[PDB]
């Protein structure tokens, strides 16, 4: 359909034009709002007082990585070379080679933490359900020699909290 | 005799404080490369300052309205007199001689 | 010990202009919904001792392209005519008694803008060159709005000195009778000293940073301490020229107590604005003075001239 | 979006404003001051990296 | 703070000039004035005339000069300079400076030398006041406000300014 | 500073005051995109559509995911679309909270920024609860929405929407009829011509200028047809009538988010 | 003797407690910088006042992606800053370039152009691992200007 | 009228909170000085108060005390210290 805005005409009669000459010359407008709508300061401030208080999130949040393990640990990753092949940024790097018993596992697993674009494509391709984006924003170290991760940085970083992780998926896994 | 004691006191804190700020680290042993990298964010800028007029008149235009409000200044001493009509009849002339001098030029300010 | 009455003035004020910078962002903090510098204080009241010390450690570059002879005599001012102007200013007892001294402010109100034209020119090209030129141009056209509307009331009080101007405002807070003028006494000092709604001189929006751009931490404390030595003075003036207190030949002290609980409210006005209004686009900025502010200021002068004469009112002075 | 009949695409050509709303600054603003041209832009809503068009 | 605090201003004033009375690259011309104007308004503030001194700051030194300085960006010189650096400017200077000095040296360096410079005595400000007096606003230029007797003096100056703008509305 | 969260360098030859010339240099952010999307598959290359602009997120990808379902002759299931209206029409509350403000931070004000972004936060949760991440979130796909939304959000959308028309009434008393702003914008940069069409402009600086057309109701998207709204229009072609669309276009959205919470049918995704 | 090492509980506590960060908006990462100065997590008034001119700063910040044509600009700006300067990159594109790392017209990494100190990792770092990345840089001044004059 | 009304909460916010000792000490840590209603058990030195459910987002808060693990004493507080359980509580994820 339509509408027409800013289409109006002044009335042009001496009952009006005072009302527009009691405005220009006496400032009866322009004190209407910012004499007032500004104050209106008397509302409670809104601030999350940071070092202590913190704000909301959701169980589907994305962040620092992990590699779980079952009960008594198997290093849940089977090195099926997938979370590697859907990765848009191509951070992941994986090198398998048959472990002594003959069950296969990894050797090098490196997520670069600069390239990773935080998809949620590597949480959703792993069929054996290993690699999982953690919910902790612990980060920010002082040397780029660092953020590159090896395998045996990840596991700890994913065994430091599994009380966080193992209780999110069981909220979220019923939807997908 | 104590005014000049209250002036050269004031500058001498100020004319001191330049050196203890500007000069003191100015001889510090840091690098301070001579490279022509300075004069921020208009790197080179080779021109004369061109004449731009409506910059100029706002000088002149003031200077003349200025004078007579020195002439206008001794009203409040002159409000104490003998015959006062020669004041009100005369005092009110300067003003209207000021305000006229507006109305003419007011046809053209340009962009001021 | 007259020399220890002076140095008791210059020093104890540099704390206000210091600790204004803190109440700058607390008051302007809660307009935004947040708290002000907090972590370092504990209350924050300890912030400005740490800030005064970061600059003068931090290296003071000069442009290779500058004329060093001007790059000193100019700031060696922005701290004089700011600290000299304070001299004859009754609270209640001024350090000097100047016979006609009210006029002496305009002498020192007029001679500061000739320290802007030096610095911005002293250095270099078009951000401080034509950028320090056209803040000259607005700073001198807001005097004619001034000296007149200062000269108006002085018909209504009799003389040029300040000891009379406490007597006449006795039981009449001189803001009733000329309240039309008083407004324009406010928008002036806010337009002249380069503060919020007409902000252009110091740049944020219209340019990068006006007139401050070159000075590194070394000299730039002075200006950033000079520009706030004008703002708390004109506003420590307005309230001797309008909202008067009641002298007390007995407890002088209760004069100043009730006096800083006014001038210190009043000031917290240039902060209570700056959160609020936008800028003028330099055309509209002067273009609104001649056309608009001025015609009245003349017209009222034709009025406060006659009102005494037409009531047998004429104030008791020479 | 062309596509060649198999898995990876062929030209994927994106157009967003910023080839119009800023094609028309030079036209629009001639005859006003400089301190307008800062406040003309803001109305088109020009936001870049989009002009990766 | 002796009795000579007047004689010490003027001979700074007289030296205030010769800076810009030769040829200094006239962005330093101003700094030859606002010193001279300043010390000039200095001398006048003795003698009792005050209002008439404190105006030169307001109407001229403060107000006028800025226009003299607001241009010389429009006429803007090419690449300014610190004066007295050159050999063209420096040569002309001293011979002026000494010419009062060598004057001021033996003008009175002794009892008297000789006649034409000997009829000016010094040091008590012999004339600089008379007796005592009453008070009117002070006595002297305290009453400088005549819209009484002076009229045909104003109304020319009052009218001569009004034409100041018309001439300058044109050639501009 | 006036980069508007971007890096352009423009050069003008002004005549003493008036500009009369401008010729900007874009190409500071190029990054080399469309040469790099021949080299990636279809579902792998999605985000590089989300990272294109910084502000509208789910409104991109709504324009890719609709350019693929076509070539596939496939439509989403019904509960798909009625998401893509709720997020699709919730990010029109983002670029209209930004372009009234981070535009008017140039005009110099403070609070209409520090006053709003208290709120533009309360929205960023709703990108985080639904899927993952702070801004760029890859959710829409070629098949309709990725995964279902939690138990919740419909008491955090409703509870949040009925508060919001007040906030947008603190950007009005603070702006419209405030003079110093009215005077910074009226009759400024007026293109009323049929060049304002001839250049092929898109929506606003159209619809705010007269000539009347919009691609939401002249073409359907994904069931967009079944909800009612009116397209604000402007009087004269200046800026301050391209502002006034972007208020009356934030007061239309809260009609649809309010109209679209009642209809979402159960079904797959 | 010991006065020096007690003096650096002043000067090495002054420079860490007032920072005047420049910022570079370029790309997505700029918006999650703004929300650090919006009132939720309130950047200023925790000691760090937000943007100033190029000359007056201490810690410049690189957001965004650095193409070829922006490199000649940065390098120059990093210089003019005074002495006590640092460079804190952020975002996955100042660390080796996000993606675009294989493109033709993107510099790879922005360490290559300047001596960068602290890093932060991810499209937008979550407006949190920013501040967490500074409370690294206010803890990365444990250094002493003693033991250069006063040992060698 | 409003001079003694709200004031009766603050004087009980002070004189009933640690007296003078347990007040200036919880203010110098931050200006968070409001005393929540309930408490919490966990864990080492770090409490969790939790407010009465009279706020949203500033209703759930925390307290750091001293030298967790090989740590500087107090005025160093970062916020990566919370035990990896409360991420399921303090962040309002659940
Ligand atoms: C010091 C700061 C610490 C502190 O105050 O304790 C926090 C403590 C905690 O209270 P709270 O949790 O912040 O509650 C806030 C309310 O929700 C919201 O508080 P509020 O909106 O009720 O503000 C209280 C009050 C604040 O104003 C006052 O300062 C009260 C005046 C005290 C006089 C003694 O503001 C007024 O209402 C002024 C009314 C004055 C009467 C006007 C009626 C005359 C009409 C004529 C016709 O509050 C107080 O102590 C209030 C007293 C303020 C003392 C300030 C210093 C003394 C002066
Ligand atoms: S997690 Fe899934 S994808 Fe990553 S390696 Fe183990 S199996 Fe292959
Ligand atoms: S996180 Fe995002 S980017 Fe890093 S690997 Fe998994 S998908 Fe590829
Ligand atoms: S991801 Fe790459 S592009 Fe998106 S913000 Fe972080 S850096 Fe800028």
């Amino acid at each position: 359909t339509y509408k027409y805005v800013n289409l109006r005409e002044p009335s042009m009669d001496m009952k009006s034009v005072t009302d527009r000459a009691a405005q220009t010359l006496l400032w009866t407008e322009l004190i209407r709002g910012l004499g007032m709508t500004l104050s209106y300061l008397f509302r409670e401030p809104a601030t999350i007082n940071y070092p202590f208080e913190k704000g909301p999130l959701s169980p589907r949040f994305r962040g620092e990585h992990a590699l779980r393990r079952y009960p008594s640990g198997e290093e849940r990753c089977i090195a099926c070379k997938l979370c590697e092949a859907v990765c848009p940024a191509q951070a992941i790097t994986i090198e398998a080679e048959p472990r002594a018993d003959g069950s296969r596992r990894t050797t090098r697993y490196d997520i670069d933490m600069t390239k990773c674009i935080y998809c949620g494509f590597c949480q959703e391709a792993c069929p054996v359900d290993a690699i999982v984006e953690g919910p902790n924003f612990e980060f920010s170290t002082e040397t780029h020699e660092e953020l590159l991760y090896n395998k045996e940085k990840l596991l700890n970083n994913g065994d430091k909290w599994e009380a966080e992780i193992a209780a999110n998926i069981q909220a979220d896994y019923l939807y997908r | 005799m104590n005014l000049m004691l209250a002036l050269l006191t004031n500058f001498t804190l100020a004319t001191l404080l330049v050196i203890i700020a500007f000069w003191l680290p100015q001889l510090n042993v840091y690098s301070e490369k001579t490279s022509p990298y300075e004069c921020g964010f208009d790197p080179m800028g080779s021109a004369r300052l061109p004449f731009s007029m409506k910059f100029f008149l706002v000088a002149i235009t003031f200077l003349l309205f200025d004078l007579e409000i020195a002439l206008l200044l001794p009203l409040p001493w002159a409000s104490q007199t003998a015959n006062l009509n020669t004041m009100l009849t005369m005092a009110l002339f300067l003003i209207i001689l000021l305000a006229v001098s507006l109305a003419y030029e007011w046809t053209q300010k340009g962009l001021e | 010990m007259f020399m220890i009455n002076i140095l008791m003035l210059i020093i104890p004020i540099l704390l206000a202009v210091a600790f204004l910078t803190l109440v700058e962002r607390k008051v302007l903090g809660y307009m935004q919904l947040r708290k002000g510098p907090n972590v370092v204080g504990p209350y924050g009241l300890l912030q400005p001792i740490a800030d005064a010390i970061k600059l003068f450690i931090k290296e003071p570059l000069r442009p290779a392209t500058s004329s060093a002879s001007m790059f000193i005599l100019a700031p060696i001012m922005a701290l004089g005519l700011a600290l000299t102007m304070w001299i004859p200013l009754p609270m209640p007892y001024p350090l000097i008694n100047m016979n006609l001294g009210v006029l002496f402010m305009l002498a020192m109100s007029s001679l500061a803008v000739y320290s802007i034209l030096w610095s911005g020119w002293a250095s270099n090209s078009k951000y401080a060159l034509i950028g320090a030129l056209r803040a000259v141009a607005q700073t001198i056209s807001y005097e004619v709005t001034l000296a007149i509307i200062l000269l108006s009331v002085l018909l209504m009080s009799g003389s040029f000195t300040l000891s009379t101007l406490i007597t006449t405002q006795e039981q009449m807070w001189l803001i009733l009778p000329a309240w039309p003028l008083a407004m324009m006494w406010f928008i002036s000092t806010l337009a002249e000293t380069n503060r919020a709604p007409f902000d252009l001189t110091e740049g944020e929006s219209e340019l990068v940073s006006g007139f401050n751009v070159e000075y590194a931490a070394g000299p730039f404390a002075l200006f950033f301490m000079a520009e706030y030595a004008n703002i708390i003075m004109m506003n420590i003036f307005t309230a001797i020229l309008f909202l008067g207190t009641s002298h007390n030949p007995h407890m002088p002290e209760l004069y100043t107590i009730n006096f800083t609980i006014k001038s210190l409210l009043l000031t917290m006005s240039f902060l209570w604005i700056r959160a609020s209004y936008p800028r003028f686009r330099y055309d509209q900025l002067m273009h609104l003075l001649w056309k608009n502010f001025l015609p009245l200021t003349l017209a009222l002068c034709m009025w406060h001239v006659s009102l005494p004469i037409l009531t047998s009112g004429i104030p008791p002075q020479t | 979006l062309v596509s060649d009949g198999s898995s990876r695409p062929y030209r994927c050509k994106i157009k967003a404003p910023g080839f119009a709303h800023l094609a028309g600054l030079d036209k629009m603003s001639k005859g006003h001051m400089l301190a307008d041209v800062v406040a003309i832009i803001g109305t088109q809503d020009i936001v870049f990296g989009e002009v990766d068009r | 703070m002796m009795l000579y605090i007047v004689f010490i201003l003027s001979v700074i004033f007289v030296m205030g000039f010769v800076g810009f009375s030769s040829k200094p690259s006239p962005i330093y011309g101003g700094l030859g004035l606002i010193v001279s104007g300043g010390v000039g308004c200095g001398i006048v503030l003795n003698f009792g005339g005050s209002f008439l001194g404190l105006m030169v700051f307001l109407i001229y030194l403060g107000g006028m000069m800025v226009v003299f300085g607001y241009t010389t960006a429009m006429a803007t010189e090419q690449y300014p300079e610190i004066w007295l650096s050159n050999k063209a400017v420096l040569g002309a200077f001293v011979t002026g400076l000494l010419m009062e000095f060598f004057m001021v040296y033996y003008v009175l360096k002794d009892k008297e030398v000789e006649v034409v410079f000997e009829f000016n005595g010094l040091g008590d400000w012999v004339i600089y006041d008379t007796g005592d007096s009453g008070f009117f606003s002070e006595e002297a230029m305290g009453i400088a406000a005549l819209y009484s007797y002076g009229t045909w003096l104003v109304i020319v100056t009052g009218w001569s300014l009004l034409i100041g703008v018309v001439v300058i509305m044109e050639i501009t | 500073h006036p980069a508007a969260h971007g890096v352009l360098r423009l050069v003008m030859e002004l005549s003493g005051e008036m500009v009369r010339k401008c010729d900007p240099h874009i190409g500071l952010l190029h990054r080399g995109t469309e040469k790099l999307i021949e080299y990636k598959t279809y579902l792998q290359a999605l985000p590089y559509f989300d990272r294109l602009d910084y502000v509208s997120m789910m409104c991109n990808e709504q324009a890719y995911s609709l350019a693929v379902e076509k070539l596939l002759n496939i439509q989403p299931p019904p509960r798909a679309q009625w998401i893509r209206v709720l997020f699709g029409e919730i990010t029109r509350l983002l670029n209209h909270i930004m372009a009234v403000t981070t535009h008017a931070l140039d005009i110099g004000a403070m609070t209409p920024f520090f006053w709003m972004f208290e709120e533009r936060e309360k929205m960023f949760e709703f990108y985080e609860r639904v899927s993952g991440a702070r801004m760029h979130a890859a959710y829409v796909r070629p098949g309709g929405v990725h995964q279902d939304l939690p138990l919740g959000l419909m008491d955090d959308i409703y509870e949040f929407s009925k508060n919001f028309s007040l906030r947008i009434d603190e950007l009005e008393e603070m702006l419209t009829n405030n003079r110093i702003w009215r005077n910074r914008t009226v009759d400024i940069g007026i293109v009323t011509a049929e060049d304002a069409l001839n250049y092929g402009f898109s929506g606003v600086m159209l619809r705010g200028s007269g000539i009347q057309w919009d691609l939401r109701k002249t073409q359907p998207y994904d069931v967009y047809d079944q909800v009612e709204f009116d397209v604000p229009i402007g009087s004269r072609g200046d800026c301050y009538d391209r502002y006034l669309c972007r208020v009356e276009e934030m007061r239309q959205s809260i009609r649809i988010i309010s109209q679209c919470l009642n209809k979402m049918p159960p079904g797959e995704i | 003797e010991y006065v020096v090492a007690k003096l650096d509980d002043l000067i090495n506590w002054a420079r860490r407690s007032s920072l005047w960060p420049m910022t570079f908006g370029l790309a997505c990462c700029a918006v999650e910088m703004m929300h650090m100065a919006a009132p939720r997590y309130d950047m200023d008034r925790f000691g760090v006042v937000f943007r100033a001119s190029p000359r007056q700063s201490d810690v410049m910040i690189v957001a965004g992606t650095l193409t070829n044509k922006m490199a000649p600009a940065l390098r120059k700006v990093y210089d003019q800053m005074p002495e006590p300067r640092y460079v804190v990159s952020m975002g996955s594109c100042a660390n080796g370039g996000g993606y675009y790392h294989y493109s033709y017209s993107v510099v790879r990494g922005c360490d290559r152009i300047v001596p960068v100190d602290i890093y932060v990792p991810g499209c937008p770092p979550t407006a949190e691992a920013l501040l967490y990345g500074i409370l690294q840089l206010q803890k990365k001044i444990k250094r002493e200007k003693r033991l250069r004059i006063w040992y060698r | 009228m409003e001079l003694l009304q709200v004031l009766k909460r603050g004087l009980q916010q002070v004189s009933g909170h640690g007296g003078l000792r347990g007040y200036l000490r919880v203010l110098f840590r931050a200006n968070d000085v409001r005393v929540g209603t309930l408490v919490g058990e966990d864990k080492y030195g770090n409490k969790y108060y939790e407010d009465n459910k009279q706020f949203f987002g500033r209703h759930r808060w925390v307290i750091y005390t001293t030298e967790m693990n090989g740590k500087n004493t107090f005025w160093d507080v970062d916020g990566s210290m919370v035990p990896p359980e409360w991420h399921r509580w303090l962040h309002c994820m659940t």
